[PDB]
RNA sequence: GGUCAAGAUAGUAAGGGUCCACGGUGGAUGCCCUGGCGCUGGAGCCGAUGAAGGACGCGAUUACCUGCGAAAAGCCCCGACGAGCUGGAGAUACGCUUUGACUCGGGGAUGUCCGAAUGGGGAAACCCACCUCGUAAGAGGUAUCCGCAAGGAUGGGAACUCAGGGAACUGAAACAUCUCAGUACCUGAAGGAGAAGAAAGAGAAUUCGAUUCCGUUAGUAGCGGCGAGCGAACCCGGAUCAGCCCAAUCAAGCCGAAGUGGCUGGAAAGCUACACCUCAGAAGGUGAGAGUCCUGUAGGCGAACGAGAGGUCGUUGUUCGUGAAACGAUGACUGAAUCCGCGCGGACCACCGCGCAAGGCUAAAUACUCCCAGUGACCGAUAGCGCAUAGUACCGUGAGGGAAAGGUGAAAAGAACCCCGGGAGGGGAGUGAAAGAGAACCUGAAACCGUGGACUUACAAGCAGUCAUGGCACCUUAUGCGUGUUAUGGCGUGCCUAUUGAAGCAUGAGCCGGCGACUUAGACCUGACGUGCGAGCUUAAGUUGAAAAACGGAGGCGGAGC
RNA sequence: AACCGAACCUGGAGAUAGCUAGUUCUCCCCGAAAUGUAUUGAGGUACAGCCUCGGAUGUUGACCAUGUCCUGUAGAGCAC
RNA sequence: GCGAGAGCUAACUUCCGUAGCCGAGAGGGAAACAACCCAGACCAUCAGCUAAGGUCCCUAAAUGAUCGCUCAGUGGUUAA
RNA sequence: GUAGGGGAGCGUUCAGUCCGCGGAGAAGCCAUACCGGAAGGAGUGGUGGAGCCGACUGAAGUGCGGAUGCCGGCAUGAGUAACGAUAAAAGAAGUGAGAAUCUUCUUCGCCGUAAGGACAAGGGUUCCUGGGGAAGGGUCGUCCGCCCAGGGAAAGUCGG
RNA sequence: CUUGACUGCGAGACUGACACGUCGAGCAGGGAGGAAACUCGGGCUUAGUGAACCGGUGGUACCGUGUGGAAGGGCCAUCG
């Protein structure tokens, strides 16, 4: 007997070309292109995974030093500050009580240069 | 049927390089692998044909789907009194019945049946048997067939 | 329908080529090199393009085949045959078929209860060990 | 509020982008068959009585095809069927037919011209004659070779057969003997087969008994730049059997069982309720899937015609390559015995065995497959033959090469008539179940071209992605883990190949769709897994059976090595 | 007969091609080599070396310490 | 890199010995950068500590401390 | 983790068997935010109009992006080059659904040992009449060497 | 003074991918020199070499195609 392809090809092809909408130009229509596309894109998402989890750790680092030095204190001087004192926060949660709750923010702050002194 | 002849120049025509038509990247050529006419019967060692059929109807026993049989009891060759001779031993319709005899009018009798299938002395075999529920041994074959 | 074949009966075969999966791109073969392309040959015995162990080594004598004995043991026809007798046409139906060879005796491990053979040719200790029991052994004409 | 001032931000898109919607293009995909493919089995020649193959004709209308041949889609008789017919062609008209048409079977009559062509010529299918009869019309004859005559031959035929002649690539990892291989090809002769055949044999048992073919012996014995590699036979088991004469039943055809009602549907075969035949449930057709509607099947019937010597030199054949070279086989030279004789048995001699050369025919088993029939874990429109038909169109001076091609609908009911347009095309209407089937007519993917809508883009450096967030929009696996779209930030050197090293200014690539590459074989070799038997295991050819398989021990493998 | 250091057509013929391209579905485990010698051999092949799977063994391997023997470089030295 | 020859104690040179890496290795650093320095990625996380290397702004992190040096943009490429 | 070895699977045709769907609508096609560790797999809806899914087992012409691969369709270059001798055109008039291109008139221009006339070879109805306008004509055509129909070719003395 | 520059062997190692190559105790026959223990199967050692194939020669009586012979091969030696 003979199996000629019949199905499967195109069925592939629209797999690929489904995930690759919203591609510019032939990205986004055309099979190899897109396929291709998507291979660069699989590193991308990979690297990005573990580089996100990179990138947010700054962010919260730029607004703590920033509340730190709105007190008047630097942000290293300030983490050693909180971890004399035994205080032990997420520097997410950190950049949060920093942004959102300015009393408490300065609290942490007070509490951290009394554990410098 | 393609000519063997080289269809242009090795080099030259800025084209790719070919030399016939007949050949398997081609559209209208000839298959690569194709199938050729070929055969596929081995022997089976004997005794391994021999323990099968034996385990079928082995197998049809723990059913407990084997119905020995002597004699019979048709009339004359006709296939409403295989019905009613059925249908007085339990077939229902609901099974599919291989039938085996040496007897020309019962099986002339069976065969018409869309669930019967009949089977003449020892044309009896695995697959067949395992093909159907019930099984029509006879019995006269039986009593030769251990010894 | 119901049947199933036994586990590890049927291996399903290689098919090279058909993805990354897979033994991609060179299907086993390698990069390059005699050995990549496609052809019938090389074949077998053909080391570098040198000059063949085989050929290289000595010839030793002609060729002959001869006769060749059919091999009885004593074992065999001792311990558990309880004497059916040998004869000729009774050994076949017991276990040395062979046909267009002469039939020889030979020692192998022991003798005891006496029995008359009738074989082509036997070995000394053999006709020795086989008399030695009280049984006879018989050469022809 | 007004003027001025400083600052910040918005919208508009010529065109683009992403997504959505709706189309066009195009012909993938699915379904299908009117066409192929292989295997098995059958059947096997035609021709001077004019073949194979053609040319020109024949029609109420005739370009193609089919059929035919101036008696021209046909004429005569016989047989079958029994109502339609007047070819594919579907189109109008003429008409034929129960005094038996049409079709099927079987014989005859006619059968132009060319083609072995054969009166002579010739650039095939055309030109020119001669003779006998005849009133003319017309008819018949006029080749060569064997033969006294009668009669035979010439030509054609895919494969298969024998014979005369006889390559190279290639393998030997170079090459010359060798191998490819007595293969390809050329020529010849012939048949449905042909060849071969009735032992101056094979052989080693004082065994066998015409030949061919299958298994096996056996990759054994041997051959060989003893390299590559080449490679028997005897025995044994099968298929089929045969040895005689000369020289002193199938081909037309007919008969042939059994069902209705309601329901869905455009339509009943499907559903459903009860019902029947079956030596018949194989199959196809019927508005969808029918044992019981039609054709059929099992079974039965069935025809006037129809069919069944030795030598020496030079060489070569089989495993036979100068080897110690027997034996056959001839080209050259030469040339014996005829029975107490002759020929062989692998130099050669004796002995022991087998044999009666120089004279012929022979069916059967075997090969093939143009043609016919059945079948298929063969193909269904790039597949399968090159062809759903065509060796056509087309290319070539020629030899020769050589395509694509498929689908309304159940049924033509093939859209009267109205609207715009010269038309093409379309919109209605009408038919239809559906024109979401209208003749550029099954489905109708992708590339590719457009219309419309969403959010967007005119300070911007970019492998076009990816991550994060904000804006807008949307709510049928959807109010969240959202979907689309976007702004801005971070991050980011296409794929493949080939490489020490690829974004590379190294290779390949316009795009999408289809076709496209590790397979088959042997009864070979060697391992892994599994199964059946197990000191044993197994059959091959074949025989019979065959909607299956069983027999078949010849052989092969273990059994002891050196 | 529009390309002649040997025309063209068909066939042998799927010539040969140690050469270049190409080689298609997924996940999981281990995981190299580009060294040696030999080759009318040098971009090819044979056998080792290295990889893997399986069956055997059963700590035999690895590192590091202790013991013991071998060495002629670094330095140095000038006795040849 | 270290050890040598060859070479001009030239070569992103050639040929050997030896370690490591690339090859077949992604991740951070060295602006960029197979090889160098840190380091071997089974997957998920808007979690914590560190390595080399870094903490003025682009750019995560002391415009840190104390004792000095250089004033030449030396820093930010060569010699007698 | 490259060559390579090993292991477990996904999907495709055909085949046997079982299950079973289908005009209250199959395969195929189309959209999609669901499922599975991956090949992949379902749900719903739109299309379509007659066949087909699942399970186990068997056999393969069984899985593509590459081969300057093969057949086919459609893009780019682009409304770009070009429209085939620089002998040359103008007006009126007619026709016609439509005219720079057709017909008539008047002129103009170009060949004139030719760009005129007659044979041969070759071609094969291309000639004449009447009609036509899809394509062929490098535009356009109402026209034509194109398409349809019907006519036309006459030998004792020319050539055989 | 002599022919150990010897036949029949070879425990066990060195060494090479293979084929090769190298060293060698000890047993037998049988010898040389020594008064003897003993030593001798070439040279202080490391180069002075050529695998197969086909063939020459001396021995050998293994095979020899119906049997007995002989051609021819085989074996050990050996030359090209
Ligand atoms: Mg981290
Ligand atoms: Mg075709
Ligand atoms: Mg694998
Ligand atoms: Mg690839
Ligand atoms: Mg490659
Ligand atoms: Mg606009
Ligand atoms: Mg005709
Ligand atoms: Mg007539
Ligand atoms: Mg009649
Ligand atoms: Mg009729
Ligand atoms: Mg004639
Ligand atoms: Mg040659
Ligand atoms: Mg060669
Ligand atoms: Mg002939
Ligand atoms: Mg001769
Ligand atoms: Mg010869
Ligand atoms: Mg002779
Ligand atoms: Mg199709
Ligand atoms: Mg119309
Ligand atoms: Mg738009
Ligand atoms: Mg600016
Ligand atoms: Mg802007
Ligand atoms: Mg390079
Ligand atoms: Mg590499
Ligand atoms: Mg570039
Ligand atoms: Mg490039
Ligand atoms: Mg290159
Ligand atoms: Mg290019
Ligand atoms: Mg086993
Ligand atoms: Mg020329
Ligand atoms: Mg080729
Ligand atoms: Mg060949
Ligand atoms: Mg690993
Ligand atoms: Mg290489
Ligand atoms: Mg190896
Ligand atoms: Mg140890
Ligand atoms: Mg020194
Ligand atoms: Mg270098
Ligand atoms: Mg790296
Ligand atoms: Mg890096
Ligand atoms: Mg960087
Ligand atoms: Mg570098
Ligand atoms: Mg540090
Ligand atoms: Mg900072
Ligand atoms: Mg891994
Ligand atoms: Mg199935
Ligand atoms: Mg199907
Ligand atoms: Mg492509
Ligand atoms: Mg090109
Ligand atoms: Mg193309
Ligand atoms: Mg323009
Ligand atoms: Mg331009
Ligand atoms: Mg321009
Ligand atoms: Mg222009
Ligand atoms: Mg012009
Ligand atoms: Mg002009
Ligand atoms: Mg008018
Ligand atoms: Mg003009
Ligand atoms: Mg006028
Ligand atoms: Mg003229
Ligand atoms: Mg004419
Ligand atoms: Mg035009
Ligand atoms: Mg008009
Ligand atoms: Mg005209
Ligand atoms: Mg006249
Ligand atoms: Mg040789
Ligand atoms: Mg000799
Ligand atoms: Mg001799």
């Amino acid at each position: 007997p003979r199996a000629k392809t019949g199905i499967v090809r195109r069925r592939r092809h629209k797999k690929v070309l489904k995930r690759a909408k919203g591609f510019w130009g032939s990205r986004s229509k055309q099979y190899r292109n897109a396929f291709q596309t998507l291979l660069n894109a699989a590193t991308y998402e990979y690297r990005d995974r573990r580089n996100k989890k990179r990138d947010f750790r700054r962010l919260w680092i730029q607004r703590i030093n920033a509340g730190a030095r709105l007190h008047g204190m630097n942000y290293s001087t300030f983490i050693n500050g909180l971890k004399r004192a035994n205080i032990d926060l997420n520097r997410k949660v950190l950049a949060d009580i920093a942004a959102r709750e300015p009393e408490a923010f300065k609290a942490l702050v007070d509490a951290s240069r009394n554990a410098r002194q | 049927s393609k000519t063997g002849r080289k269809m242009y120049g090795q080099k030259g025509t800025g084209n790719a390089r070919h030399g016939d038509r007949s050949v398997p990247t081609f559209v209208g050529g000839g298959v690569a692998f194709g199938p050729k006419p070929r055969s596929y019967d081995y022997t089976l060692p004997r005794q391994v044909r021999q323990l099968g059929l034996a385990m079928a109807i082995a197998s049809r026993q723990e059913g407990g789907k084997l119905v020995a049989v002597d004699g019979f009891d048709i009339a004359d060759a006709k296939t409403k009194n295989f019905i009613s001779w059925a249908k007085q031993n339990g077939l229902d319709g609901t099974e599919k019945v291989l039938l085996v005899t040496d007897d020309e009018n019962t099986r002339r009798a069976a065969r018409n049946v869309s669930w019967v299938s009949v089977l003449p002395v020892a044309g009896v075999n695995v697959y067949d048997i395992l093909r159907h529920d019930r099984l029509v041994i006879d019995a006269a074959a039986l009593e030769i067939v251990e010894e | 329908h119901d049947l199933k074949p036994t586990p590890g009966s049927r291996k399903d075969r290689k098919r090279v080529g058909r993805g990354p999966g897979g033994t991609d791109k060179t299907a086993g073969r390698g990069h390059k090199g005699q050995k990549s392309r496609s052809g019938a040959g090389k074949g077998a015995f053909f080391e570098g393009g040198r000059s063949r162990l085989i050929a290289r080594l000595p010839k030793r004598g002609f060729n002959n085949v001869g006769t060749t004995y059919e091999v009885v043991k004593l074992s065999q026809l001792q311990d558990l045959e309880d004497t059916t007798f040998d004869r000729d046409t009774l050994e076949a139906y017991r276990l040395v078929r062979r046909k267009n060879r002469p039939v020889k005796l030979l020692a192998s491990g022991e003798i005891s209860r006496a029995v008359t053979v009738h074989v082509d040719a036997a070995s000394a200790a053999a006709i020795k060990a086989v008399e030695a029991a009280g049984g006879r052994v018989v050469l022809p004409e």
